[PDB]
RNA sequence: AUGGUGAA
RNA sequence: GUUCUUUGUAAAGUGCCUUCGAAGAGUCGAGUUGUUUAUGCAGCUCUAAGUGGGUGGUUCCAUCUAAAGCUAA
RNA sequence: GUUUGACCUCAAAUCAGGUAGGAGUACCCGCUGAACUCAAUAAGCGGAGGAAAAGAAACCAACCGGGAUUGCCUUAGUAACGCGAGUGAAGCGGCAAAAGCUCAAAUUUGAAAUCUGGUACCUCGGUGCCCGAGUUGUAAUUUGGAGAGGG
């Protein structure tokens, strides 16, 4: 029988809210290798012949995502359920709850990574966004963090 | 980093979560062959602190050894025998059973150009390190040899 | 065997971050690690071994 | 096996003593291969060992006494633009977001501008 | 049964190796400066003896850096400390004399 | 030596979070149950046999009292 | 005793 | 020595002011059972700490930071 | 939208790029180990090089501290043991040589900046292009001698 600390996944965000979260994340897809390379080539050509606002992108790497967490810099955290090493993500929801940061779980690590170029991403987070982020956070809260606040129970 | 938390989580092995994980993984390991390739290390923190890296050329193996010679050294030798072209740099525990013990072993390919082209691991390609586990030069082998620090006929011409 | 867990620690929220690491200038500077690649591409273009992007379109015969 | 082999000459005994002092042509000029390492060092007036030797036992040095950057084009243009905009007012240059994109401190600004002026008067 | 028949041969080989290192290491004295040390075991404390390398404190007091000292061929002992002012002063004077006597060619 | 190994708050937080998420091992469960049903002396005597060094058992038993007290408050 | 040899 | 290149708001060191500031777990350890020249290793139940821990001798002191690895002489 | 692709895993190749068997074995590294305490000897097993191994202290030290590892003399036929046959070292001291160090470990997040393979040029490799590995972590910056951010 699964312990109460396990099975927190599998029970994940609903269809509509998950789709909305995916759509919101698609608005800040990080520049891919080809796009970054072509942009750098264009910049070099412009400078070689004849100073920009800070960029924004989704956070995906586990190490730096956790680094942003604990510092309270993570506005939202999205976690995959089918990750093979469960211990990598067992403590992440607990850390997010302790730090007071919204968090959510999704089914399919590959689908999580498809919005961040990489084949798989395990977890994802956002640092900056326009205004639908607050509504999405409220929906995620009311649908998973407060409705299923009894995750500590059952087996 | 996640490793800072993963190490502490793995420290409390008797905890419910790790107890469930071990009993879940024991059946999967048993269903596998005696020696089989592992796509990724089940204990990434341990492997990473053991000098293993995810770059190309690194291979993780797993092997089952009967319980009841040092088990770690026997497992290393067994994996090296099948993996003739690989070098058994180190191995570590992952799971134990009543009748069998499971130890994960990380292998480094010396023939791969990636391993030879970096100065941090090119030393392993030298012929001196061939069959390192056979001579017990690994961490388990050195410990078994008793290479501790401290207390723990000749005739000249005149 | 079947008992619930206790959220004794997951009930209060920290205010100050766990670490007071100083803020690095790089976070406030336009990606010097990227200006390095930009200048490398500039050097390659100067050497003539890299074709400007415009010539790529102008030579699609 | 030696019986079969008898049924690749290499000479090196003499070449293992006549070692050339290739590490320094200056020393080689005054070096004497007929003397020992310690004798040669004493002849050249140079110490042979920093520690007390075991057991029993300066023109050359004069010939050894004789032996004893700018801004990048883009950086130079940027510094010239800053100097034209503000001159010597480093405080104003510090807050000049248009040109001080990297937020250079008051010290680095002057350190670069002095070198820029060195080649521009 | 080991017999040291090659004693003369071993001495000749050692001398040849020393001469070869002298040819390779002509400007330097082959060895590195080492500090003066007092032995333990009061049977031997009365007699001073050489050491492995100077402590970081001694190098700092001498007016140079650990890396610069190493490039100047000065032995460094990171794990050794100073407990007596006499030995520290002797090491400082030795380092000062060595620095005054040495001449370093340019990196060219 | 010039470094002992101060917790620096970061390790404190990490270990507390690990202890909370991982719960209590059967040894810790029994220790707390006997504290609530026997006493500190009984807990120490049980730890001295379950664990190795006497000082390590004493420190863990003392820490369990605080863990129970603070945990039951909230 | 070690390691091999063969036989109805 | 001879040379063609030297560069891009590129890299390093040092003293001053200031803020931050980690450490190899079924591992040490412990009991037993076999080996060892009364150290160590191995099988096995338990298996922990980080102003913590390992080795020693005097009323608790001296040194070091293990459970990863490379390295000519 | 009962169609689909991803991710994870399991198989196949007269596919491309790669490697281990065997021999020698004086020396070396581990397992096993017999008899006139004999002996951690011999034989047997597995693995390597020109040396092998060890190597930069959870070392020795009770001193007015030494300071990687290994060899010689000495310590010493002493400490210690079986006091009985026999076994039997180690610090310090002198000699030959000396070298340092690398990752886990704290955010590169204003840019996975990393690398294998295929292709066109000049070839113990370098450049452009394409794919793949990579985020379940590839480069620089930190390995306790601390170290990082800034002025």
């Amino acid at each position: 029988k699964v312990p109460p600390t396990i099975a927190q996944f599998q029970y994940t965000l609903d269809r509509n809210t998950a789709a909305e979260t995916f759509k919101l994340f698609n608005k800040y897809r990080p520049e891919t290798a080809a796009e970054k390379k072509e942009r750098l080539t264009k910049e070099a050509a412009a400078v070689a012949e004849g100073a920009s606002p800070k960029p924004y992108a989704v956070k995906y790497g586990l190490n730096h995502v956790v680094a942003l967490i604990e510092n309270k810099k993570a506005k939202l955290v999205l976690i995959a359920n089918d990750v093979d090493p469960i211990e990598l993500v067992v403590f992440l929801p607990a850390l997010c709850k302790k730090m007071g940061v919204p968090y959510a779980i999704v089914k399919g690590k590959a689908r999580l990574g498809t919005l961040v170029n990489q084949k798989t991403s395990a977890v994802a987070a956002l640092t900056e966004v326009e205004a639908a982020l607050a509504k999405l956070v409220s929906t995620i809260d009311a649908n998973f963090a407060d409705k299923y606040d009894e995750v500590k129970k059952h087996w | 980093g996640a490793y800072k938390y993963l190490e502490e989580l793995q420290r409390k092995k008797q905890s419910d979560v790790l107890r469930f994980l071990q009993r879940v993984r024991v059946w999967e390991y048993r269903q596998k062959n005696v020696i089989h390739r592992a796509a990724r290390p089940t204990r990434p923190d341990k492997a990473r602190r053991l000098g293993y890296k995810a770059k190309q050329g690194f291979v993780i193996y797993r092997v089952r050894v009967r319980r009841g010679r040092s088990l770690r050294a026997t497992a290393e030798e067994r994996v090296g025998r099948r993996a003739a072209n690989l070098r058994v740099l180190n191995s570590y525990w992952v799971n134990q059973d009543s009748t069998y013990k499971y130890f994960e072993v990380i292998l480094v390919d010396p023939q791969h150009k990636a391993i030879r082209r970096d100065a941090r691991y090119n030393w392993i390609c030298d012929p001196v390190h061939k069959h390192r586990e056979a001579r017990g030069l690994t961490a388990t082998g050195k410990k078994s040899r008793g290479i501790n620090k401290g207390h723990k006929l000749s005739l000249w011409r005149y | 065997p079947y008992e619930p867990l206790i959220d004794w620690f997951t009930r209060h929220e920290e205010v100050m971050p766990l670490t007071a690491v100083p803020e690095p200038k790089r976070r406030f500077v336009p990606s010097k690690n990227e200006a390095k690649r930009v200048m490398k591409i500039v050097r390659a273009i100067r050497e003539g071994r890299i074709i400007p992007p415009k010539k790529l379109k102008e030579m699609k015969e | 096996r030696k019986r079969k082999m008898n049924r690749a000459t290499r000479r090196n005994k003499d070449k293992q003593r006549k070692i050339n002092i290739q590490s320094n042509p200056i020393i080689a000029a005054n070096w004497d291969y007929s003397l020992t390492m310690a004798q040669n060092y004493k002849k050249l007036g140079l110490r042979a060992k920093l520690q007390t030797p075991a057991g029993g036992k300066e023109t050359e040095v004069v010939k050894k006494l004789e032996e004893l950057r700018s801004q990048s084009e883009r950086e130079e243009e940027w510094l010239e633009k800053l100097y034209k905009k503000h001159g010597d007012d480093y405080k104003k240059m510090f807050f000049d977001k248009k040109l001080n994109i990297y937020q250079q401190s008051e010290g680095d600004l002057k350190r670069r501008l002095l070198r820029w002026k060195k080649r521009n008067g | 049964v080991k017999v040291h028949f090659d004693q003369a041969g071993k001495k000749v080989s050692r001398r040849n190796a020393r001469a070869t290192r002298a040819a390779k290491i002509a400007p330097r004295p082959l060895d590195l400066l080492r500090p003066v040390v007092r032995a333990p075991t009061v049977k031997y404390n009365r007699k001073v003896r050489a050491g492995r390398g100077f402590t970081l404190a001694e190098v700092k007091a001498a007016g140079l850096t650990a890396a610069y000292a190493r490039t100047i061929g000065i032995a460094v002992d990171h794990r050794r400390q100073n407990r007596n002012q006499e030995i520290f002063d002797a090491n400082v004077q030795r380092l000062k004399e060595y620095q005054s006597k040495i001449i370093v060619f340019p990196r060219n | 030596s010039y470094k002992k190994g101060a917790a620096s708050n970061r390790t404190k937080f990490v270990r507390s979070l690990v202890r909370e998420i991982a719960g209590l091992s059967p040894y810790e469960r029994r220790l707390i149950d006997l504290i609530r049903n026997s006493g500190e002396k009984r807990a120490r005597k049980v730890a001295k046999k379950r664990l190795g060094s006497f000082t390590r058992a004493k420190a863990k038993v003392e820490e369990m009292n605080n863990i129970i007290a603070a945990s039951r408050r909230h």
